[PDB]
């Protein structure tokens, strides 16, 4: 069940901490991949759960354990971190999955490219401590804090995956509790207890009637039904595998951040920079298990799903060969120069090289004239905490802080689903449009119910089968993915002569290691992998092998290398566990074959809101704030020039004197503060005409540049203030007709800001001359 | 052996920088490697620059004192001293140290570029002049966690870099003959430590010589077009005269100077390192 | 479990600004240097933090700094057993009343040697006008039954209007009062309560029952009420010249109406001036050579009137224990009526209707001009006689405007902290204050504009001294005085203070140093 949405309206200024400051700011707010403020889904679930537990207290008569706490554990999942002792029941997952609440998509789009607006959404709030004795600001307790302007309307997807067997009665219970939590929730984020972050939270399609049903029925409920795993069901239908291999490219785009545990270590999880093929198998079930016995195919090895690597050159990127070495100072693929394929090239004279390790290289060919294109994955370390629910702060007993590396949004990946014709015949004969049905959005990774894990999947058209170049002199091997091999006693191990035996047997040839003193034969690194059987709630056995990008080369000692057998192994992969993406391999690739030392790398708007759009009122606040600061800056820029003060008002310095005397400016300045609104131009015009009538006061403004007329113009001509300031307001506006709406709005303040700036700036230059 | 002795001795000298904690049982530092060419320690973060500077200065001085060095260093380079580069990663306590050290390796690899930028006069083969260098980063939560992403985020305009690194640590007199001396002075660590010192200065009522709000506007301006950032400096320096010290053009109208055809500034570092000196 | 609340209390009503208010932002919607805090929608508002700390500050005085009690209401990050605050204070937007807007006060420093505006010591504070309203935004979660007795005291203190908020608390501003107090209760430990919170908006509770359960425990303070009238015209100059009349009285909004005003800062300043003058006179000290700031910093006035925060290798700054209220005219006007005076152009013409209106005698010019009387002044050239060219100017003298009694409010408790509890050492500062008041009642202290030019001299008819919870040796202060020489106070008490005063004169140490 999808398309339930939470809506949030912030009714006071609000703050979601990064848990740190930056520079002059002691607190700064979390911003999404579009640099706007947003509420992380992990916060949102945490707050909503907390209010639901308040309801559970009210229904369990304050018993901290009971039937209704049972329901909350049912709805929001158990907290096996905090329960302790010999708890026997498996920890249940939540039924409810909640995204991050983002700003409205149109408002978000409007800010694109408009950096100064993206800043103006926040503003600084001060804070201070007072010494109880002296009753003054306690120095070195002065604090400046970023907060986000109120009135923001945010929304997040919710998904419920209620059990299909769930009683209709229990659905209204769950709707009752969830509705109640939204109603009872009042605040989120930082300094809740001091008035930041007051909000309304509502579910689409839940209303008081849902609470009314609970209030009428709640005494009749029971404990929630016990949880059940969704087991597999094999069937044995699969027609036995026959060539050709079809190859379906799947494109994956990270719509949200994704967490892909490389190695857990205490309270922090490091992330990969590719998507393991194992993550997609659930999606294979959810979209193809109606057409063939997916589970039988895996056990037979009739299916392979590769890893997803970053897309480069329109295709799957390839992990950088460890045969490449860069000049320790000046070179390597990171610097676009000085890269040596040590299978073919000597080290340069004197210069020490270092082997390449990270990153991905795109396409290469027998003479590219350029180093292959290099890909990179952007990643960020997100941070979270646990609240100890009674003292309502983190504590070391509750585990404090934890953090995840994530792949950020907008990164894009490619993987290949590889199927024998045997299954494709079955699938196609049942549905010719199946490749259209592969288009889906799914959740994968760690923490997948919350803000993490949203990815788009999209089939391309069928790719061509790879066509390795046969070469009866030499076999050369590139590990495109991690390679797992059993030792001769079925244990895992990593000994390269096992792989020597393996390949020569599989290709039905004999191999000899490259013996040359200055061309390296072998460049491998070990690999070890943490993993979990989610089917069984236990870790997987620690896989050990060679990591992707390891490479090695051999001379062929005897036999002939069949080009067709090479193709087969490149499609199927070698070693163990190939089905989930390991074992992927490339033979005689031109990149391992060519010499590259001479080469280098190659050289390397927005639209308005409709006036009727609901967030237009919120955008109006951002527009005014950004305009105000820009006006203040540009007025102060123009006040800085002694020619500009003469141009605009005719004030100038002549010898020791100012024209007019400072008192005459001060008099005018005192009147100008009555110019609150454009109709008040009466008052300023009234003053100037009363001034002009008194000859002695009129001539006080002689030796100005026409000053009395210049002031009259600036106060009267609606355009003239904007002509002087000369601000391109286009990057500072986003509302339809916002420019005219805001110019007519701010006119009175623009005048006050400009004249005040000029008079003040003029005074400084008078002091220099005086 | 002499190099190990120099390393240990310079460490004893440098740990004096932990002055504020000198009242209590143990200094907030842990050596983990302390010999060969290598120092590797964890320490209190805001101390690390001053600690590491004094280590490098003491290390260069110490290396001159040994005959076991002198005859080799003099023939290898023409100076009594050797030198060392350092990389400093500054992290929150829960930040995974594996990631932080990984960045420190990339940072020192950057700092070692002084080997390329500074060379022995008429050297043949061209060979690095002895000159200690620092690179560092402060891993704010949105600043990413890999060196390339970090530096990329600090290149908002394609022709512009908001950082100016590595910092040369060796004093000018010890470099004064070298080819690239003038480059080494532009990149001298002293330039940053001076400018941070300015931001820590106060006006008579006890408030810093630049207010925090103004600093925030300056950081914002650096992400704008050069002409906008150059404008913003003019506006604020006309009020807060101290910023006259921070201009880099030599025309007192830009925080930027032209460098290898790019525009770069040290000023941003003075904002972000504002607290991180002992 | 989520924090096991037994009873949530919602506690709400109207807070009214009994004086103007200022809460500083970092830039604000005002053009000023000292600019108001505003919410993200630019509306004038009270930040929840600033109000919460104001309340917690007063609670600290009540509990005598017993932090082990405070931290169980307001929370603590350090104690493993405490954490989050049980009181909650939301933000409240300020409803400035109809037809009213932010006022700007002017502020100036007077060089104690020359008696004139000290170079650079000028400022222009924005203020919320008196009578603006905002919601009391409290919520409280009780983990045990009833309502904490100290929290009951706090609400009484708000109904008494004893808690000051925002900036400038010593010097005119920041007083607030609570009305319309409603308590809503929610028995969140039990089903009827939780559903009432979700749907039925709580059980009403009457305030009067809980108020009867406790005596309001006001902290030690001395009230000083001065009853006075202008003898010569008294005004503070409006911060901008008129068209018809050059010099106009200052006015402030007071709810619906405008009233003439003397800001507390002006009464504080003239009192501080005479206090300083007396001290330096006794010591034969000098200020001719000190800069303005060094002139301010002298003994006893430092403790009474306070000193700027100035960190020295220790902080010399401390809040002034003496506070003064704004004083308003008994007369009032509608806002447009006063605008008719400000916008008048002819002293013989449209001004006269506006003054007849504004004084409330539309029928009778003579009664209007017995209240507000315009007047002309000229500078006479010493050779020619007659007006020096351009030196013709005019004043709207408020000759007949009646004024309310000035309230001066002395925090005895805050002085006791500055003297480390040595209540005997209160005597000289109290003695000085009575000397300041003695000179004031003797007309020696002028107030407002034009003090050397036929304005500002005031009669005092009555001083009322009202000490609550005084130390017993100060009990004779509870008195009403009508003798300018204060002989209505007991001679033995005046002799006691005179002894302690002469003893301090003989060795004028920095008495606040223990």
């Amino acid at each position: 069940m999808r398309g339930i949405e939470i809506t949030i309206t912030m009714q006071s200024d609000w703050h979601v901490g990064t848990g740190m400051g930056r520079g002059e700011l002691d607190s700064v707010v979390q911003r999404d991949g579009d640099n706007l403020p947003y509420i992380p889904g992990k916060t949102l679930t945490g707050i909503l759960r907390d209010s639901c537990e308040q309801v559970a207290l009210g229904l369990d008569n304050g018993q901290t354990r009971g039937l209704w706490h049972g329901w909350i554990n049912f709805i929001f999942g158990d907290q096996p971190a905090l329960a302790q002792g010999a708890i026997e029941p498996e920890p249940r997952p939540a039924l409810i999955a909640i995204g991050s609440a983002h700003l409205d998509p149109k408002l978000k789009a409007a800010f694109q490219g408009k950096k100064q607006l993206q800043e103006a959404i926040a503003f600084m709030k001060p804070g201070v401590a007072i010494d109880a004795i002296t009753g003054t600001a306690k120095k070195d307790f002065l604090r400046f804090e970023e907060v986000v302007r109120l009135g923001a309307k945010l929304t997040a997807e919710v998904e419920l995956n209620l059990p299909d067997n769930l009683s209709e009665t229990n659905k209204k219970v769950i709707a009752g509790i969830l509705a109640s939590g939204a109603k009872l929730t009042e605040r989120l984020g930082g300094k809740r207890r001091r008035g930041n972050g007051r909000c309304e939270l509502k579910f689409s399609g839940y209303s008081d009637q849902q609470i009314q049903w609970l209030k009428d029925n709640y005494q009749s409920v029971d404990q929630p039904p016990k949880y059940q795993q969704n087991k597999l069901q094999s069937a044995g239908d699969n027609p036995e595998q026959q060539p050709p291999w079809h190859i379906i490219p799947l494109t994956i785009k990270t719509l949200s951040p994704v967490v892909l545990p490389a190695r857990t270590v205490g309270n922090v999880v490091e992330c990969l920079d590719y998507i393991p093929g194992r993550y997609l198998l659930g999606y294979i079930h959810k979209t193809l298990g109606e057409y063939f016995d997916v589970s039988q195919a895996i056990a037979a090895g009739d299916l392979i799903i590769t890893n997803a690597t970053i897309k480069i050159d329109g295709k799957a990127g390839r992990a950088t060969p460890f045969c490449l070495f860069g000049e320790k100072l000046d070179g390597g693929l990171g610097k676009g120069k000085g890269v040596y394929n040590r299978f073919q090239e000597s080290e340069p004279d004197g210069i020490q090289l270092k082997g390449e390790r990270g990153g991905y290289v795109g396409q290469f060919e027998q003479e590219q004239r350029n180093l292959p294109n290099t890909g990179k994955i952007n990643s960020e370390l997100f941070t979270h905490n646990t609240i100890q629910d009674d003292v309502q702060r983190p504590t070391s007993d509750v585990g404090g802080v934890y953090s995840y590396e994530a792949i950020i949004a907008g990164q894009t990946f490619v993987a290949e689903l590889r199927l024998p014709d045997s299954l494709v015949k079955q699938i196609t004969s049942k549905n010719k449009n199946w490749q259209a049905q592969l288009k889906a959005t799914i959740r994968i990774g760690q923490s997948k119910k919350d803000q993490y894990g949203k990815i788009e999947v999209t089939s391309g058209n069928s790719a061509d089968l790879p066509k390795p170049t046969g070469n009866n002199k030499t076999l050369s091997i590139w590990f495109l993915s991690d390679i797992l091999l059993r030792g001769d006693r079925l244990n895992f191990n990593a000994t390269p002569d096992d792989l020597k035996k393996y390949l020569e047997n599989a290709l039905d040839i004999k191999l000899k290691e490259r013996s040359d003193n200055d061309l390296i034969c072998i460049a491998l690194r070990s690999q070890r992998t943490e993993s979990w059987q989610v089917r069984w709630g236990l870790p997987r056995p620690s896989l050990v092998g060679w990591q992707a990008g390891s490479c090695l080369i051999y001379d062929i000692e005897s036999g002939t290398v069949n080009a067709e057998k090479l193709q087969e192994l490149m499609i199927t992969g070698i070693g163990d566990r190939c089905t989930e993406g390991y074992g992927q391999i490339g033979f005689n690739d031109p990149l391992l074959s060519a010499s590259l030392g001479k080469l280098t790398a190659k050289p390397k708007q927005s639209n308005p809101l409709p006036t009727n759009h609901p967030t237009q009122d919120y955008a109006r606040l951002i527009e005014k704030a950004a305009w105000r600061e820009a006006i203040q800056n540009k007025a102060l820029a123009l006040a800085s020039s002694r020619a500009k003060r003469e141009e605009i008002l005719g004030i100038k310095i002549m010898g020791k004197d100012s024209q007019p005397t400072m008192t005459q400016l001060g008099g005018f300045r005192s009147v100008l503060k009555r110019l609150h609104s454009r109709n008040n131009r009466d008052i300023v015009t009234g003053y100037l005409t009363a001034l002009e009538q008194v000859s002695n006061r009129k001539e006080k403004w002689s030796n100005t540049s026409q000053g009395l007329t210049k002031i009259r113009n600036l106060v009267t001509q609606e355009n003239l203030i904007w002509n002087h300031l000369d601000i391109d307001f286009s990057p500072l506006t986003i509302t339809q007709n916002g420019v005219n709406q805001l110019k007519s709005e701010l006119w009175a303040e623009a005048v006050r800001t400009l004249v005040d700036a000029i008079i003040r700036g003029h005074k400084r230059d008078l002091e220099k001359a005086q | 052996l002499a190099l190990d002795n120099c390393t240990i001795n310079a460490f004893k000298m440098a740990i004096a920088v932990f002055k504020e904690d000198s009242k209590k049982i143990d200094l907030p530092i842990v050596p983990l490697i302390l010999g060969g060419d290598d120092l590797t320690v964890i320490c209190r973060g805001d101390y690390a620059l001053e600690f590491t500077r004094e280590f490098l200065e003491a290390f260069e001085g110490q290396t001159e004192t040994h005959d076991d060095i002198k005859v080799i260093a003099q023939k290898a380079f023409g100076v009594d001293r050797l030198s060392a580069c350092a990389g400093i990663s500054i992290i929150k306590p829960h930040f995974p140290f594996s990631v932080a050290y990984t960045l420190a390796e990339r940072l020192i690899k950057s700092a070692k570029e002084v080997k390329q930028k500074v060379t022995v006069t008429n050297s043949s083969p061209i060979t690095p002049f002895p000159c200690s260098a620092i690179d560092f980063h402060i891993l704010y939560d949105s600043s990413g966690i890999d060196f390339d992403r970090i530096r990329e985020k600090l290149r908002p305009e394609d022709n512009t870099e908001l950082y100016n690194r590595p910092y040369v640590v060796t004093a000018a007199e010890n470099l004064s003959q070298a080819q690239g001396y003038e480059w080494s002075q532009a990149h001298s660590l002293q330039t940053l430590a001076d400018r941070v010192s300015y931001l820590r200065s106060e006006d008579g009522e006890g408030k810093s010589a630049l207010p925090s709000s103004q600093s925030h506007a300056l950081r914002t301006a650096l992400y704008l077009e050069k002409n906008e950032a150059d404008a913003q400096y003019s506006l604020i320096s006309q009020r807060y005269k101290i910023l006259k010290n921070f201009a880099e053009d030599g025309e007192n109208k830009s925080l930027f100077h032209l460098e290898n055809g790019k525009y770069v500034t040290r000023f941003l570092d003075a904002l972000d390192a504002k607290d991180f000196f002992a | 479990m989520a924090r096991k609340v037994t009873t949530r209390w919602k506690i709400t009503g109207t807070l009214i600004a009994e004086t103007p208010l200022h809460i500083g932002g970092v830039g604000g919607d005002a053009d000023t240097d000292l600019a108001l805090a505003v919410n993200g929608a630019g509306e004038y508002y009270v930040p929840g933090t600033s109000l919460a700390g104001a309340l917690r500050g007063w609670m600290t005085q009540l509990l005598n700094n017993d932090e082990s009690q405070i931290k169980d209401l307001w929370g603590d990050h350090l104690d493993a057993k405490r954490g989050a605050s049980f009181v909650i204070v939301d933000d409240a937007v300020i409803h400035i009343p109809n037809n009213a807007d932010v006022e700007i006060r002017e502020g100036v420093g007077i060089d104690r040697h020359f008696g004139t505006a000290a170079n650079g010591f000028k400022y222009s504070r924005a203020v919320i006008p008196k009578g603006s309203k905002f919601k009391l935004p409290l919520t409280f979660d009780s983990q045990d039954d009833g309502l904490p007795n100290a929290l009951i005291q706090l609400l009484c203190a708000l109904e008494a209007g004893d808690i000051r908020l925002g900036a400038a608390k010593t010097r005119g501003l920041g007083r607030i009062k609570l009305d319309d107090l409603k308590l809503k209760s929610f028995a969140l430990d039990k089903p009827e309560g939780i559903f009432s919170a979700l749907l039925d908006q709580g059980k009403k509770l009457d305030w009067n029952q809980l108020k009867a359960n406790v005596t309001y425990q006001s902290p030690p303070y001395l009230g000083i009420s001065i009853t006075w009238n202008p003898k010569d015209p008294v005004m503070v100059k409006a911060e901008g010249d008129g068209l018809a009349i050059d010099i106009l009285p200052l006015v402030s909004q007071v709810g619906s109406d405008v009233r003439f005003v003397i800001p507390g800062s002006s009464i504080k300043g003239i009192l501080r001036t005479q206090a300083e003058r007396i001290i330096r006179t006794i010591c034969q000290s000098n200020g001719s050579e000190k800069n303005f700031l060094e002139q301010l910093r002298i003994n006893l006035v430092n403790e009474l009137f306070g000193s700027a925060s100035l960190s020295q290798k220790i902080d010399l700054g401390k809040i002034g224990a003496l506070a003064v209220n704004d004083c308003f005219s008994s007369l009032s006007m509608t806002p447009d009526q006063w605008k008719a005076v400000e916008n008048a152009t002819e002293m013989t013409g449209n001004l006269q209707p506006a003054l007849k209106q504004a004084t409330g005698y539309p029928n009778n010019i003579s009664q209007a001009y017995k209240v507000l009387q315009p007047a002309m002044h000229v500078a006479v050239d010493r050779w020619t006689g007659g007006a020096a060219e351009g030196m013709l100017y005019s004043v709207l003298e408020p000759i007949g405007v009646t004024w309310e009694p000035i309230q001066v409010h002395l925090d005895i408790a805050r002085l006791k902290n500055y003297y480390h509890g040595k209540e005997e050492k209160l005597k000289p500062a109290i003695a000085l204050l009575l000397l300041v008041l003695r000179d004031l009642a003797n007309k020696k202290i002028p107030v407002g504009y034009g003090t050397n030019r036929g304005m500002g001299t005031i009669t005092v008819s009555q001083i009322t001294l009202n000490g609550k919870a005084l130390p017993t040796e100060l009990e004779p202060l509870n008195k009403t005085m009508t003798c300018p020489n204060l002989t209505d106070l007991d001679e033995a008490f005046r002799q006691d203070l005179s002894t302690a005063w002469k003893e301090w004169i003989a060795d004028p140490i920095d008495l606040c140093q223990q």
